[PDB]
């Protein structure tokens, strides 16, 4: 199933082309309001005042249909950046005609090339255009991958084409979109639409658009091959990139005449249908995590906040998660117990954080298989959640597991555990303050006692992604900073980014902390060698977990626990985007701060350039104690 | 009123080309309203144009007319909004206009077009950035040049060397073209060129006008600021020592000597002027057309 459209730049008729269009199998159709060669006089007599009407009626089509199939074409012979100021004049007025026109109709979006280096006049009438009255239609900058400069044919005697590699230069058109985004202040309605040529450039070229706005993907008729049977194909390099377009969702559009004569024009769309079609995405965590791309969410705290019963659940539907922590339970009580006292020696395991009940039933799952025996505790202080476990522990549990409704830090157990099993870790490994709470419950741990998870580590990797960085943008809030958005961590499903350099480790806890002088602030700093040019938005968390010896969790997509559906990304933004060049490095500092109060984080980048310290004092964001 | 022939005529008007007998070829496009289609007209009485009713042939197209030229004295090649470029040939009695073949190998829209010398080839520009050289008789490509970067404004065949003619683009390149070198192309060395026009008498010699209104002889300089807007169109007198036409978007004609300097100027035209053609039979007489919907003819002082 991919969202298509057909390009014209020749309707002598929209009710039979629509028709045509819709029969052919396409989903909308891209066309000028305005005749493209029917330049258009503003200043000048006599030809300004030219009778009218000066295109065609609106009632020629519904308002349904054009507000969902039409998308307008600005007409080739505006340029508002000619260097004739008479051009400029005249290309202004007709630029807000036909995008005032366009939004007369209720157009879902509307086209407008960058075809050369210097659009800034452009950029301001479309930027004054959207400041006249808020609406949401889009705007689709068409943009190619390769600069038709970049890729005429070398036949022109006494100005031979370039033969050397100039890296930069063949980034040329991404500085383009670069350029006009910026003056156009990273309007949201302010897209790409990517035009493919015959010949790709190189991979940096094509990454250089990985985190962009990309909206549409244009195909033109002329880079299609031709197979055995006569029918239009792609080249493998082709589709391996209209595959990594198809993971990004963006709707394809067919441009150009058919050269196929022989097959009819569905010919091309049905390749895109049939390359549609031949795809594999991860069982569960692609088919899970699909409608939670790049979607901001806030971290939970499940410390100063009562987790709700649908939240829990979603912790439940990992059963991969869970059969971790059975077996790191598992071998430990082996460690522990030796055979000869497998009927003399209970273990006291004590679920710190039990929820409603999932590590609680893993632990005696553990022990079953294990051949052991255990006393267990339940220990929880969300007591909404306490409601369920009690209920587990009435109607099945039974005398064996004791609920324990209390805080770790201020519960009086009874007795010292042998083994302590806790799930208090976040995207960010302590951003939950697992250390803090381990630590108070740390005192009736048997000085021989194991904690399950032993050990975690939370991980960085820089990321550039001018689309998340315009999410987080879009986060003003009425009665705070104006930044402060910036200023705090988002768990999301980073989808539509690209990841600068590989994660490293940032900060680590161990427990149980046998340290005399137990001290959880933390001070990190990080060189990330960039080998791209792009654009520095923020910087990706993952985590990494021992539950006990080589049974591990981890997010962190070197190491990610296959099968895994819990925990996704966290992303620290920066209030600046940071340009980086090939072969620089990234500096990040983060510091893990605290008082008796809150705990937070404080980061800012040192290199290339400085940021601002980001949420000093924890003034737009904390955890709570 | 002849057969399969419109009863209304389009109301832009962007080609008027008269032939060896005196017979007045029109191209016509509808760039508004309703239907943006375009049409074919031959006025064996010049005077009668642009009435319908008083024509010798016409017929519709599917789109409109960039451009167009003749191919001889009946065929007619035209530069179609669709992409295509179509030849058309009137029967052996003149009344009516037949599509000879329709080729759909640019695209985006065909500007220019220009037959060469043999009048068996023709070259075409598009907005494609695309040049293709045609063979009229087979119907078929014989080669596509992708030499500039930008829309290819114009295409101007060589009158007398069949495998040379000019073309510019608004990538501010003027080419000339000899398709008996490995590289056919060579860049001939300001404001972007939007017509070209070679000269009849000498070889080596042509001129062509920028987007700022100003005209230039060039040898392969002397130029003069003609128009207060974009230069449409240039064509040179039939005269032994001939004069020079050139049209522009300011709604103005004007009539220039060996030395570029002017001798006629004409405002009849309320629109932009779209094209001028001299007449075979009388020489001081020059016939223009524009989205005016005129059709006016010049007396020009010789
Ligand atoms: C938004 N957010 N922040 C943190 C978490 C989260 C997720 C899973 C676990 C877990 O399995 N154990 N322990 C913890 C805490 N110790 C936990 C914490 C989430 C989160 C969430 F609270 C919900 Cl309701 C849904 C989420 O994503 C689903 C759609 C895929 C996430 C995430 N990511
Ligand atoms: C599975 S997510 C973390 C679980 O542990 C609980 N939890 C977090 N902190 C504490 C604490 N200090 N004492 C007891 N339970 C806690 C939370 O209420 C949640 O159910």
């Amino acid at each position: 199933r991919v969202s298509s459209g057909r390009d014209l730049n020749c309707v002598p008729e929209i009710a039979d082309t629509l028709g045509a269009v819709a029969k052919q199998g396409f989903d909308f159709l891209c066309m000028p309001v305005f005749h493209p060669r029917f330049k258009r006089e503003f200043i000048q007599e006599p030809a300004k005042n030219r009778p009218g009407p000066q295109t065609r009626s609106d009632l020629l089509l519904s308002g349904r249909d054009w507000n969902t199939l039409i998308v307008g074409k600005l007409s080739p012979w505006i340029r508002p950046d000619s260097k004739v100021e008479k051009i400029r004049r005249n290309s202004e007025a007709a630029m807000l005609q036909e995008l005032n026109f366009g939004a007369y109709l209720g157009l879902p979006a509307f086209l407008l090339p960058l075809n050369q280096e210097d659009n800034t006049n452009l950029a301001r009438v479309l930027t004054n255009h959207i400041h006249t009255g808020h609406h949401s239609s889009m705007f689709w900058m068409r943009v190619p991958l390769v600069a038709p400069e970049d890729l005429r044919d070398d036949i022109i005697e006494n100005a031979p084409t370039t033969h050397t590699e100039e890296y930069s230069g063949e980034e040329k058109t991404w500085m383009w979109w670069h350029n006009f985004r910026t003056l156009c202040d990273y309007s949201k309605r302010i897209a790409v639409a990517l035009e493919i040529g015959a010949d790709l450039p190189s991979n940096h070229v094509i990454d250089r658009w990985l985190g962009e706005p990309i909206k549409a993907a244009i195909l033109p008729t002329s880079i299609f091959l031709t197979n055995k049977k006569g029918f239009p194909v792609l080249s493998k390099m082709h589709q391996r990139l209209i595959f990594r377009l198809l993971k990004l969702e963006v709707q394809f559009i067919i441009t150009g005449t058919n050269h196929h004569s022989e097959k009819e024009f569905c010919s091309y769309l049905q390749y895109l249908e049939y390359l549609s079609q031949n795809r594999p995405p991860p069982n569960a965590y692609e088919l899970f995590a699909k409608g939670y791309e790049d979607y901001l969410q806030s971290p939970l705290q499940p410390l100063m906040d009562n987790l709700e019963s649908q939240t829990y659940e979603v912790f439940e539907k990992d059963p991969i998660k869970y059969s971790q922590y059975q077996q790191a339970i598992y071998k430990c009580l082996l460690d522990r117990v030796p055979e000869e006292e497998k009927d003399t020696n209970v273990q006291v395991l004590m679920v710190l954080g039990a929820g409603r009940g999932p590590l609680v039933n893993a632990s005696l799952r553990a022990a079953k298989q294990a051949d052991r025996r255990i006393k267990l505790y339940a220990v929880e202080k969300n007591p909404n959640a306490v409601v369920t476990l009690e209920n587990w522990q009435f109607e099945e549990w039974g005398s064996q597991v004791t609920v324990v409704s209390s805080d770790m830090r201020e519960w009086v157990a009874p007795e010292k555990a042998d083994i302590i099993v806790s799930e208090l870790l976040g995207s960010f490994a302590d951003n939950e303050l697992s250390p803090e709470c381990l630590d108070g419950a740390q005192h009736f741990l048997k000085d021989d006692g194991v904690s399950i998870p032993g050990e975690y580590t939370s991980f960085l990797a820089p990321i550039s992604s001018s689309k998340l960085y315009n999410e987080v943008r879009a986060c003003r809030e009425k009665d705070r900073d104006p930044e402060a958005q910036f200023e705090m961590p988002y768990v999301v499903r980073l989808h539509n980014f690209h990841q600068l350099s590989a994660p490293q480790p940032c900060f680590t806890f161990s427990h149980p902390n046998r340290d005399p002088m137990i001290d959880n602030n933390r001070y990190c700093t990080l060189e990330f060698p960039v080998e791209v040019n792009t654009v520095l938005h923020g910087f990706a968390g993952y985590f990494e977990t021992v539950l006990y010896q080589d049974i591990t969790l981890s997010i962190r997509p070197e190491t990610h626990s296959p099968g895994m559906f819990s925990w996704f990304p966290i992303l620290f933004p920066i209030k600046q985007p940071i340009t980086v060049r090939e072969g620089q490095t990234i500096c990040v500092r983060f510091w893990r701060c605290s008082n008796s109060k809150k705990v937070w984080y404080e980061w800012a980048v040192t290199a290339p350039v400085c940021s601002a310290i980001h949420n000093p004092t924890g003034r737009s964001y904390t955890i709570g104690l | 009123l002849p057969p399969n022939a419109p009863a209304c005529m389009e109301r832009q008007l962007e080609a008027a080309r008269y032939r060896s007998d005196g017979a007045l070829l029109l191209g016509a496009s509808s760039l508004s309203g309703r239907c943006w289609a375009g049409s074919l007209w031959l006025f064996k009485d010049p005077c009668a144009a642009p009435n319908e009713g008083f024509c010798s042939a016409g017929v519709q197209t599917e789109a409109g007319v960039a451009d167009l030229t003749w191919v001889g004295e009946r065929g007619i090649l035209v530069a179609s909004d669709s992409g295509a470029v179509e030849l058309w040939e009137l029967d052996e009695n003149e009344t009516l206009i037949v599509s000879k073949f329709c080729k759909y190998e640019h695209d985006d829209i065909v500007s220019t077009v220009s037959v060469l010398s043999s009048g068996t080839q023709a070259v075409s520009g598009s907005k494609d950035i695309c040049i293709k050289v045609w063979d009229l008789a087979q119907q078929v490509v014989l080669s596509s040049y992708r030499a500039h970067a930008a829309q290819v404004t114009c295409v101007a065949a060589s009158p007398h060397k069949d495998s040379v003619f000019l073309s510019c683009s608004e990538d501010n390149r003027i080419l000339l073209w000899d398709t008996r070198c490995p590289k056919p192309a060579s860049q001939i060395g300001g404001y972007l060129p939007t017509s070209l026009a070679w000269h009849p008498q000498q070889s080596e010699v042509f001129v062509f006008g920028d987007e700022n209104g100003t005209v230039s002889l060039v040898d392969t300089v002397l130029s003069s600021a003609v128009h207060s807007q974009c230069v449409t169109g240039l064509v040179f007198s039939p005269h032994s020592v001939p004069f020079l036409a050139s049209l522009s978007e300011d709604c103005s004609l004007a009539v220039l000597d060996s030395s570029l300097s002017e001798l006629f100027r004409s405002q009849a035209h309320r629109d932009f002027v779209r094209d001028a053609t001299w007449s075979p039979l009388n020489h001081s007489l020059l016939t223009t057309v524009g989205w005016d919907h005129q059709v006016v003819h010049h007396v020009v002082p010789t």
